[PDB]
């Protein structure tokens, strides 16, 4: 049911999102362990998702939250990295693409820092890094980010390190 | 997955240390996010 339409690097669309990429990179506390060393990317592509079957289910979900926290859904354009994006973008989000491990629980996880999605490209702590030359901090290797349509509704607020 | 805090729909995890973090977001249901474009790039070498 997916189809990628590509957008054009003329269009305003296009734009929008390599900006929110571009602009939302910062300095890791790690020096670039788990994601490399950059302080910009290369936008090669950026492709429009479309899954109608997909899409409803979101919008399905999006009412149900909206009604349950007076008619707001809370909704946010957040960064997602994965090794599952694949997975991701045919078959939607599921409990296989949570974090089982990460600080607020057991869920899926979304990063307002594109270069934060960027540190789990390659998996949880960049993994053992590019698939063809084993590099965390690869710039050659093509890499690939989610930028999705998150509901958050009442969201609980946790202060942490 | 784990469920949401009792009340909530999600978790906002909120930087208290690092002063330019951004916030990141926990959802646990997986009907909450839709994937709306795929980015392809490479991270650039700093001149
Ligand atoms: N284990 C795993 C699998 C797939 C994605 C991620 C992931 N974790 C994050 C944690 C904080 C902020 C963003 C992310 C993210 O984009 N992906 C983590
Ligand atoms: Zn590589």
């Amino acid at each position: 049911g997916t189809i990628l339409i590509d957008l054009s690097p003329d269009d305003k669309e296009f734009q929008s999102v390599e900006e929110e990429m571009q602009s939302t990179v910062r300095e890791h506390r790690d020096g670039g362990h788990a994601g490399g060393i950059f302080n910009r990317y290369n936008i090669l592509k950026i492709q429009k998702v479309c899954n109608k079957k997909l899409w409803e289910r979101y919008t399905h979900r999006r009412k149900e939250v909206s009604e349950e926290n007076h008619n707001h859904a809370n909704e946010r354009m957040l960064f997602h990295g994965s090794p599952f994006v694949n997975a991701i973008i045919h078959k939607g989000f599921d409990e296989r693409h949570a974090y089982i491990g990460g600080m607020f629980g057991a869920g899926i996880y979304f990063a307002e820092n594109s270069s934060k999605s960027n540190q789990y490209v390659y998996g949880i702590g960049g993994g053992t890094g590019c698939p063809v030359h084993k590099d965390r901090s690869c710039y050659i290797c093509h890499r690939q980010l989610l930028f999705c349509r998150v509901t958050l509704g009442k969201s609980f607020l946790q202060f942490s390190a | 997955m784990a469920h949401s805090p009792p009340g909530h729909h999600s978790v906002t995890g909120r930087p208290s240390v690092n002063g330019l973090a951004l916030a990141e977001y926990v959802i646990y249901r997986g009907e909450q996010a839709y994937p709306e474009y795929l980015i392809t790039y490479q991270i650039m070498r700093p001149e």
